[PDB]
RNA sequence: GCUGAAAGCAUCUAAGCACGAAACUUGCCCCGAGAUGAGUUCUCCCUGACCCUUUAAGGGUCCUGAAGGAACGUUGAAGAC
RNA sequence: GAUGUCGGCUCAUCACAUCCUGGGGCUGAAGUAGGUCCCAAGGGUAUGGCUGUUCGCCAUUUAAAGUGGUACGCGAGCUGG
RNA sequence: GUGAAGAGGGAAACAACCCAGACCGCCAGCUAAGGUCCCAAAGUCAUGGUUAAGUGGGAAACGAUGUGGGAAGGCCCAGAC
């Protein structure tokens, strides 16, 4: 339980409020709030909040070190906002941003619409690479899976939409 | 009346 | 002499109401039954309904334990070949939350024309509130 | 959305500037008067009840009489109900008429079918005529076999067999609206619809669109 | 994926998890190394 | 698949989220309150005398016969009856 | 002191160890088309020549012409090769 | 040994298994096998543990950081994993 045992600071600029097991977090990036569960519990008697497994529950230690995880990534949210990149590889694969929707096209029939999360932004600095910023670590991975599943990356050529920093493993034809 | 051989 | 038998026409029977809200299934269904049936009473008489009526509220709001809110499965049969239906606990909580409770009660009261008239008292509401005030029922914390 | 009720005048052919020969069921929707309001807070669903046509009023019963004249409305052939959408109203009294399905390309029509009586299995589910010849003893076309010997040892609920064949309750879907006539109170439907001529019946707006 | 009774790390990549009560193997270095239990 | 600990990493899962098939529950069509748990809504009709004792959801005479139904007759693209 | 055969005909019904259609993982998967495995039983799942044949072979089709249980389903239903 | 030639209670139903040998009557009591939340007579009994699989309420080789307990060993505040 070395990630649980670990406290999580509270910076000035971060107004945390804890009634019963909800803890909300606000910042300049903007407001975000969950639910902890009963096996968890949380503490703000100081500058940075401590965890610790509730008596009674045998999951408390497995799961006091997850509360602890989330809300330093919710702390780290509301002050600097996640960012995921994305990149497009084809022959004529662009994207394109409206605002809250994304346009794609990925060699297929039809447009590709995407509708953004209330809260999260994107950005396309180039038509081949579109860039996600929010508060919250949960949406915005998710976010960026569903652009991904629209054409994950053909292991023959690379084609299609992947992370920034993506690795794809190239494999060679068949020969003959 | 069948018959079964 | 002769050993005291309940009269059906002399029976006593008082209302009562139970907040279904938390409690269990099968042991709220125990004391339904014990109380439908009659066995409380001094006067209990396997041939005679004895038992008093009860209102269940919430019937929505009852839990159950371990995953079967999930894997516990009602069968029934239509009648027609292949008429086998399935439904899931929280499937039956969705589309008729007092089923359960029924159907539950129902196979721990007693089989034949006695056990029917005994599940007859019993009503079971999927809301917090019943409109069966004019009974006064008392309040039965089971 | 809202229908009416109509009678069946017969089939008629419609001829097209390009040649085209468009096969019509002639339907008479007389005005439709609103006899009833469903209410959600009385009746527990939103719906109208409308009437059509006239009948003699020597052979209307006295419960009947008195329904219609709540309403003010002549006493129709019958009585019919509607389901009401959210944001569709009516008042008891009013006329609904032919011009309902001007906007309308496609409709639901519903009817009694003709009454064929007992029918036997070849006709009622199109089964198999046995051998006419080569040895066929009595069995030209009876059913044959119902059964699987003695592991059900019964006959399954819903077996095929001879019985009762039509008049009853069948509905056509998607049935183009060639043509609508208000000043003859008259809807052209292409294609046939369930009943005899005359025959009371009920037109939707096509739930399948 | 291939299903059958006797579940094993392949190399030094693959790793045993337990997803939902099936064992599986799951190897980021080759897909034919990923393995369910059934 | 996302996030994520147990297990400082990793991890689709243990807490919490997302997607996913002609299967499943609906959607479409028909039967359906004997659904004895026998339901709901709208109209229509009946507003007299008495008598008896085993005096009670009691029996009986006289007056009354409503809404409606049935029967009969002419019949149906309804039907073995 | 009797439970009537093989095959055909008629009418079927269930299982899923799936033939087609549907959804997936690997592929020595470029694409097209396949191989293998997993989920899936809702629907669908040839006509003929020879032979008493089931089967099988052959001809020509089909998205496919699935494998089995049901007294090797079904003669108080037919046939009797 | 039992059945045959043996009833009664138990094993849901179940001659051969378990308990136990019916002279008759009783609306008395204690027990065997087996049981004690409801159907259905008796503990929702008292302590200390295990299981999360409805395992218990069917099945092997074999496979797996499931979880509890026990005795050892390598490494480690000279800084391990
Ligand atoms: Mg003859
Ligand atoms: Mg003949
Ligand atoms: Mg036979
Ligand atoms: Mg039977
Ligand atoms: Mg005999
Ligand atoms: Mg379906
Ligand atoms: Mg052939
Ligand atoms: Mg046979
Ligand atoms: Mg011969
Ligand atoms: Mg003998
Ligand atoms: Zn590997």
């Amino acid at each position: 339980s070395r990630v649980a045992k670990a406290p999580v600071v509270v910076p000035a600029g971060v107004d945390v409020k804890i009634n019963g097991q909800v803890i909300t977090i606000k910042g300049k990036n903007g407001e975000l709030t969950r639910t902890l569960n009963d096996a968890v519990e949380v503490k703000h008697a100081d500058n940075t909040l401590t965890f610790g497994p509730r008596d009674g529950y045998a999951d408390g230690w497995a799961q006091a070190g997850t509360a602890r995880a989330l809300l330093n990534s919710m702390v780290i949210g509301v002050t600097e906002g996640f960012t995921k990149k994305l990149q497009l590889v084809g022959v004529g694969y662009r994207a394109a941003v409206k605002g809250n929707v994304i346009n794609l096209s990925l060699g297929f029939s039809h447009p590709v619409d995407h509708q953004l999360p209330a809260g999260i932004t994107a950005e396309c600095p180039t038509q081949t690479e579109i860039v996600l910023k929010g508060a919250d670590k949960q949406v915005i991975g998710q976010v960026a899976a569903d652009l991904r599943a629209y054409r994950r990356p053909e292991p023959y050529k690379g084609k299609g939409v992947r992370y920034a920093d993506e690795v794809v493993r190239t494999k060679e034809a068949k020969k003959k | 009346m069948f018959k079964a051989f | 002499m002769k050993t005291f038998t309940a009269k059906p026409e002399t029976v006593k029977r008082d209302w009562y109401v139970v907040d279904a809200t938390g409690k269990t299934l099968g042991r709220l269904a125990t004391e339904l039954a014990r109380r439908l049936r009659g066995k409380h009473k001094a006067e209990y008489t396997p041939h005679v309904d004895t038992g008093d009526y009860i209102i269940v509220l919430n019937a929505d709001k009852v839990a159950v334990t371990g995953n079967k809110r999930t894997d516990k499965v009602y069968y029934h049969h239509t009648g027609h070949i292949g008429g086998i239906k399935q439904a899931t606990f929280e499937e039956m909580i969705a589309r008729r939350p007092e089923r359960v409770i029924e159907i539950a009660v129902k196979g721990m009261l007693p089989k034949g024309p006695l056990g029917r008239a005994m599940f007859r008292k019993l009503k079971v509401y999927a809301g917090n509130e019943h409109n069966h005030a004019a009974q006064q029922p008392q309040v039965l914390d089971i | 959305m809202i229908g009416l009720v109509g009678k069946k005048v017969g089939m008629t052919r419609i001829f097209t500037e390009d040649g085209v020969s468009i096969p019509v069921t002639v339907i008479e929707v007389e005005a439709n008067r609103v006899t009833q309001v469903k209410d959600l807070a009385n009746d527990g669903y939103r719906a109208i009840q409308v009437t059509t046509g006239a009948k003699k009023a020597n052979r209307v019963t006295k419960p009947e009489a008195g329904h219609f004249a709540k309403a003010g409305v002549e006493a129709g052939r019958g009585l019919w109900e509607f389901r009401l959408a959210e944001g569709e109203e009516f008042t008891v009294g009013q006329s609904i008429s032919v011009e309902l399905f001007a906007d309308v390309k496609k409709v639901d029509v519903t009817g009694t079918s003709k009454g064929k009586g007992f029918a036997g299995t070849v006709k009622r589910w199109n089964f198999r005529t046995q051998d006419a010849t080569h040895g066929n003893s009595l069995s030209h076309r009876v059913p044959g076999s119902i059964g699987q010997n003695q592991t059900p040892g019964k006959v399954f609920k819903g077996k095929k067999m001879a019985g009762q064949m039509g008049n009853e309750r069948v509905t056509v879907q998607s049935l183009d609206v060639v043509r609508v006539d208000a000043e003859r109170n008259l809807l052209l439907v292409k294609g046939a619809v369930p009943g005899a001529t005359g025959s009371d019946l009920i037109v939707k707006p096509a739930v399948k669109a | 994926m291939k299903v059958r009774a006797s579940v094993k790390k392949l190399c030094r990549n693959c790793k045993i998890v337990k997803r939902d009560g099936v064992i599986r193997v799951i190897c980021s270095a080759e897909p034919k190394h990923k393995q369910r239990q059934g």
